[PDB]
RNA sequence: UUGGCGGUACUUUAUAUCCAUCUAGAGGAGCCUGUUCUAUAAUCGAUAAACCCCGCUCUACCUCACCAUCUCUUGCUAAUUCAGCCUAUAUACCGCCAUCUUCAGCAAACCCUAAAAAGGUAUUAAAGUAAGCAAAAGAAUCAAACAUAAAAACGUUAGGUCAAGGUGUAGCCAAUGAAAUGGGAAGAAAUGGGCUACAUUUUCUUAUAAAAGAACAUUACUAUACCCUUUAUGAAACUAAAGGACUAAGGAGGAUUUAGU
């Protein structure tokens, strides 16, 4: 009967089962059956003036008509050509890259951060994630409430980077929040020639200890994996780090943060002290090379040099020049990062 | 950034538009009923759009409306700083500019008055508004501890020494009381063809209607329906509910009533009678025995009606048997 | 109910609005002038100003009331009061002038002074401690105790009474012989006290 | 560090809480306003879970006599569950808390009503497999 | 609880029209009657007739402008007349409407035997009531 | 760090409710009706609270989905190797609901934290903020109130319903489909609900619930059963009503339970 009869909406809502007892507590696919008809178009194959033709054609004002049998099955096997091409299409997509593995979310990026509040775009900065938790916890909505935690960091590649943790029910809405606080944190990052950190820096933030050591052009960044992304979007080219104790993404992303930060540039050092820093690069020889001089007034009581100096040194930097074989796994073959 | 819409804010460019069109929109709705444009109001105005509009939805807010913009848009969206960004109170940040600058004012007069140094109840029988209505003057939301600081900051301004100025502004605040006197509402004394006196009055008991005509001067002769009482109300109890308003008043044998009641029962006749006599005989009491008879229940209408019946139990309260488990 | 709490019951006392303004105590005088910015709930039917109204004899009626039908209660309750009265003045025509003094023809004032003999002092209430249903004496308050007498009496005479006897005639027997301490009614009441008495040691289980 | 410092056998309990608080509230040991109350106990009941523990005492007639003795028993009830734990009759004490009993009054009421009576003659959507792809 | 033509909530991302948002205990109190004919009124006939004739009407017209429909239609019946009022929303070419305007109007004026008229009126997209 | 339940039995709390108080009932008899059981060649579903005069505001035929027997094979439609299908899964669903419930929560987007597994209050105020959904308000019961209706989000019970209808998956197409005729029975049985009576505040008669005259224990009260007639509907009386007699039991109903402010 005629009168029986429901919309596709309806149709689809009870089909698909989507809204069920066994959906919330524990495949069919939606399809759009209107896609690709074309109004006043029917399997008779009627050619109507005005709604599936032109009303006029040269001038003439056109009548009711009907395509031939064989005109017809041209029509209706293009149009099955068409839906196929469309779950061709469907299947295709573009490709995007993965990151530090191919089911991880480290290391991928998403794109920069939304518009501020007066139309502050901010094109020029990337968006990268390194940690991505799904925890559960234990709330009345689904007796045991799901929550997505997204660690992400930010930077333009010119000095300028940041972090931020995001958190929410959805993995989207954890990448938008965490994506627009890392903008509104950005530590400002000094670079010694734009390409390296100004000197060795050793730090332990909580129990993740970091060792950064400044390197030549053309070193590259040997460091761990979330530190080669950070360094990307800080701008470092060439450094060399060490990670031990525990690998906690957090405390190694704040770890970084504090010691990049308050590293002490040469022009700083040259005015705390009074006196010219000078550089001295083996592939120029003996030539002096003059990076910062003081501001103010040149002292002249020339730097104490002490006959042995009381630092204290790393047994894993001094372990190497001391002749101790290395482990089978250092200085290995990698690709350019 | 979700899907539902951002939030809709009207600027002070969209009512002055707005105010535009409902300015022509006058000029149109007063042309199509044949009105004179310049006289033509907001009263013509509602009336005319019920008319082109004929809406009996039962809730008022859903019909069709042609009124001012300052009436349906919101008054608090309102700019409140320059084209340069610099707000125009000086007060903006508080983000309670209006009620913090009213607290401003009432504070420095507290002082003034207790600097410089009578029965204080100038005024009587008035409230300090609500806050619904305070928040109406400042235009701005107020929480209920911020509605109680104002009022104990005006509380502490009367009982100062205050000149006619802090009068006029405490009155700003105060709020005539309602008078709802419960006081019965006397009918008028008419005259008949032979020149007697008489009033009238209705009454309803259930779904008995009665309506009574009281003689100023009679031997006491009722007459229900053109039919005697005792003939009509056989009952006892039935002729004493129409004893209780005269034997009340020690009135009885004093008056003649002629009544004539439609529906009910027996019962419900009789009380509905007593209403109707009780509110045609206060046309002949005194002032002080009206209200004796309203404070014994003569002259109030009894409000108790039944109830329906309700679907799925087998009545008004009474269930369905529990069937046993 | 259709009225709101702020309705008061009404004050339907004829004397008491026409006194003079002097003889009313303060307290009363403040309820009068209160009472004039008030709602006042109407006057029921069967409240009214007559100077035959008892509250006592209108309540008694209510409890022989059965669905609702009122004016059978009220005659039987006016068919008893005349059984007594007839019944009084019998006696009182056939007893000497001696005797004629004590005779009381007061057909109000035997019901009253009736329901007041049958009234029990004490009470007991059912109650289960240890698996067992023990009761204990209770003091009961003057409602309860009114309503006892009442209810005792409308009891006796509809079941135990002759079956072409009618309740008019089985009434006024049994007022009258309880206005003398002697009717099955005041036995009821003799058999509650002493149940309390035997149980007067075991009040102590009472948590109410 | 001082500032975060700071069937048979119910029968058995009820009775012998009972015997040791009753002795407690008959000196100054808990304090002088507790002695001068001079509050008597009608029975203690344990719960059967053992969390808290009543105290029923025996209330009087005027309301703000029955008020204070609340409050300041009240009070002193966790003060009281320290001397039982301390003077070792018990060795776990619950949570004592104090509940009024006005049969008292009524059993008086009976006594005097009695009298009077008559008695007559006798994992896809989680990873990034779906976004990588596009 | 109750089920009946009620668009229940989602997350604050549904757009429901004020048709759709107003639930049955509301109709003739905030949102009137799609239909108004004679029919159900004290002492009047054929409302059988009348509301078969409805649902045909409304599923004629999904039908005929598949897709194009903002939301449900208003029928008005006047002495004989029938008046079908919808808001179609701006997808389809102009002169196509005036073809199924032809259309649907001859055709349902010989089904009925009636006169039927087709008032529409375009909006640029559906009105939103609230997001619910 | 959280969530839970354990014996949360403890203090306040419920409000026609847990006990108590009050009124009329149920529990006994007779029937009416649903269910279970037995049982029949002979539906199905519901079946603790939240089933049991339930889907049915309604089964003599029809209704009908059941059973026996006989018959039809492109078998409702414009077309279709198609029509049709009350065939299985409500544990695939839509739809419409029960339930806690007139319970009070559900809370998106932002902001803050010496890092956050989470938390975010102080009013003589100390980091929270500006918006929704429900409640409230509003409207209905044709003045006013109150009351009653209606409303009551998210979850809980894979709760109920493939047999209102639609539909996913699987199954039948000379049969699990279509049509015709005749049947779909009963109880030394249990139980739920309703109805009537058991009477004197009653029975009958006239009025009318006023009053009066009679009846008033062996059939006085008391049969909506069985049986006997007439009548209404219908093609069909197997139905219903009205009389007639026949009249049996019942004498106010154990623990226990229902409703009412
Ligand atoms: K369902
Ligand atoms: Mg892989
Ligand atoms: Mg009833
Ligand atoms: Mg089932
Ligand atoms: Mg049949
Ligand atoms: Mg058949
Ligand atoms: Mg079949
Ligand atoms: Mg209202
Ligand atoms: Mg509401
Ligand atoms: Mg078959
Ligand atoms: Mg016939």
């Amino acid at each position: 009967s005629f009168f029986t009869k429901l919309t596709a909406e309806e149709l689809w809502k009870g089909a698909l089962a989507e809204t069920g007892a066994g959906a919330r507590k524990g495949k069919k696919k939606r399809k759009d059956l209107n896609r690709g008809q074309i109004i006043g178009e029917g399997r008779s194959g009627f050619l109507w003036p005005g709604l599936n033709v032109p009303l006029i054609k040269s001038g003439v004002v056109q009548n009711i008509g009907q395509r031939s049998k064989e005109e017809q099955q041209k029509v209706e096997a293009t149009m099955v050509e068409q839906r196929e091409e469309w779950d061709r299409k469907r299947k295709i997509k573009v490709k995007r890259e993965r990151g530090w593995s191919g089911n991880t979310w480290g290391g991928v990026s998403i794109g920069p951060p939304d518009p501020g509040p007066n139309g502050e775009t901010y094109e020029d900065f990337d968006t990268r994630i390194l940690e991505v938790r799904n925890v559960f916890n234990m709330t009345a909505k689904e007796g045991r409430k799901k929550s997505v935690r997204v660690l992400v960091a930010v930077g333009n590649g010119n000095g300028a980077a940041g972090f931020a943790i995001g958190k929410a029910a959805d993995r989207g809405d954890a990448f938008r929040k965490a994506k627009n606080r890392a903008i509104h944190y950005l530590h400002y990052i000094e670079r010694y020639e734009g390409h390296t950190i100004f000197h060795d820096i050793s730090l332990r933030f909580k129990r993740t200890q970091i060792r950064m050591k400044k390197q030549p052009r053309g070193y590259g960044l040997r460091c761990h994996r979330a530190i080669i992304t950070i360094c990307r979007l800080i701008g470092i080219k060439d450094m060399y780090a060490r990670v031990t104790g525990s690998m906690n993404m957090l405390n190694l992303t704040r770890g970084l943060f504090h010691g990049l930060a308050r590293q002490e540039t040469h022009q700083h050092l040259a005015d705390k002290k009074g006196l010219h820093v000078v550089e001295f690069r083996e592939e120029c020889g003996p030539l002096p090379i003059v990076v910062a001089s003081p501001h103010g007034a040149l002292s002249k009581e020339p730097e104490p040099e002490p006959e042995v100096p009381d630092t204290k040194l790393d047994w894993q930097d001094v372990k190497a020049m001391q002749g101790l074989k290395r482990s089978v796994w250092f200085n290995l073959k990698r690709p350019a990062t | 950034n979700v899907q539902a819409s951002r939030q809709e804010s009207y600027t002070e460019d969209f009512i002055k538009k707005q105010i535009e069109e409902f300015n022509i929109g006058k000029r149109h709705l007063a042309n199509m009923m044949g009105e004179d444009p310049e006289t033509f109001a907001e009263e013509d105005i509602d009336r005319a759009i019920a008319y082109l509009f004929p809406s009996g939805l039962f809730e008022k807010r859903a019909r069709p409306m042609m009124k001012h913009p300052e009436h349906i848009f919101p008054k608090q969206r309102a700019t409140q700083w320059g084209e340069d960004g610099r707000p125009f109170h000086f007060l903006f940040y508080t983000g309670k500019q209006s009620y913090y600058s009213l607290m401003h004012d009432v504070y420095g007069k507290v002082m003034q008055l207790e600097k410089h140094r009578a029965e204080s109840r100038d005024l009587i029988g008035s409230r300090w508004l609500i806050k619904e209505e305070l928040e109406e003057m400042l235009v701005e939301k107020l929480s209920d501890e911020d509605y109680a600081q104002f009022i104990r900051l005006l509380e502490k301004l009367l009982t100062l020494p205050c000149g006619p100025a802090e009068e006029e502004f405490v009155q700003r605040f105060r709020r005539s009381v309602t008078i709802q006197s419960k006081k019965q509402l006397i009918e008028p004394v008419q005259y008949d063809e032979q020149g007697m006196a008489f009033s009238t009055s209705e009454g309803r008991r259930k779904s008995a209607t009665a309506q009574a005509v009281v003689y100023e001067h009679g031997s006491g002769k009722i007459h229900v329906n053109g039919v005697d009482y005792l003939i009509y109300f056989p009952i006892t109890q039935d002729r004493e509910q129409l004893m209780f308003p005269f034997h009340f008043l020690d009135r009885l044998e004093r008056h003649d009533v002629t009544c004539t009641v439609s529906g009910g029962g027996r019962s419900a006749q009789a009380g509905a009678i007593r209403l109707a006599m009780a509110r045609a005989l206060c046309s002949f009491v005194t002032e002080d025995e009206v209200e004796w008879m309203r404070q014994a229940g003569l002259l109030t209408p009894d409000p108790r009606i039944r109830e329906r019946k309700k679907p799925g139990q087998e009545g008004a309260r009474r269930k369905f048997t529990w069937k046993k488990r | 109910s259709r009225y709101a709490p702020e309705f008061r019951e009404p004050l339907i006392d004829k004397e008491y609005y026409r006194k003079p303004v002097a003889e009313l105590t303060e307290e009363e005088k403040y309820d009068q002038e209160l009472k004039k910015t008030q709602f006042i709930k109407a006057a029921a039917a069967t409240e009214t100003s007559s100077v035959f109204a008892d509250p006592v004899i209108s309540k008694f009626t209510n409890m022989m009331m059965k669905g609702g039908n009122k004016v059978l209660a009220r005659s039987l309750m006016a068919q008893t009061l005349e059984a007594v009265k007839r019944k009084q003045f019998e006696k009182y025509r056939a007893a000497s002038a001696e005797e004629q003094a004590t005779i009381e023809r007061n057909p109000y004032r035997i019901f009253h002074e009736a329901l007041k003999n049958c009234e029990p002092v004490i009470g007991l209430v059912p109650i289960l401690k240890g698996g067992h249903f023990y009761q204990v004496p209770v003091p009961l308050a003057d409602r309860r105790r009114r309503f006892l007498a009442m209810k005792w009496m409308i009891t006796e005479c509809r079941e135990n009474k002759p079956r072409r006897t009618l309740m008019p005639e089985k009434l006024s027997h049994e007022l009258l012989e309880a206005f003398h301490n002697r009717g099955p009614v005041i036995k009821r009441k003799h058999n509650m006290h002493k149940m309390a008495e035997a149980n007067r040691a075991l009040a102590h289980y009472r948590w109410w | 560090n001082l500032l975060k410092k700071f069937s048979i056998r119910l029968r058995v309990l009820n009775g012998l809480l009972y015997k040791s608080l009753t002795e407690l509230l008959c000196t100054p040991q808990v304090s002088q306003e507790v002695y001068d109350l001079n509050v008597e106990l009608s029975k203690v009941s344990v719960t059967s879970d053992f969390s808290a523990c009543r105290v029923y005492w025996k209330t009087g007639v005027s309301a703000e006599q029955n008020k204070h003795t609340e409050s300041v028993l009240q009070r002193s009830a966790a003060y009281m569950r320290h001397l039982l734990i301390s003077q070792q009759t018990l060795r776990n004490v619950p949570p004592i808390v104090f509940v009024q009993d006005k049969r008292d009054l009524v059993l008086a009421e009976v006594d005097r009503l009695l009298a009077e009576a008559d008695f007559g003659p006798p994992h896809r959507d989680a990873s990034p497999r779906s976004f990588l792809l596009g | 609880k109750n089920r009946a033509a009620r668009v229940r909530v989602a997350k604050g991302n549904k757009p429901v029209s004020y048709e759709e948002a107003h639930a049955p205990h509301y109709i003739a109190h905030r949102k009137g009657w799609l239909s108004l004919h004679t029919g159900n009124l004290d002492g009047e006939d054929h409302a059988a007739e009348r509301t078969l004739e409805d649902v045909f009407l409304r599923k004629f017209m999904m039908g005929t402008f598949p897709g194009c429909l903002a939301d449900q239609i208003v029928l008005k019946r006047r002495a004989n007349q029938v008046d079908i009022c919808a808001l179609v929303l701006r997808q389809l070419p102009a002169h196509k409407f005036y073809f199924l305007v032809g259309y649907s109007e001859t055709l349902l004026s010989h089904f009925y035997k009636c006169p039927v008229r087709l008032h529409l009126q375009t909006v640029p997209s559906k009105v939103v009531y609230k997001y619910i």
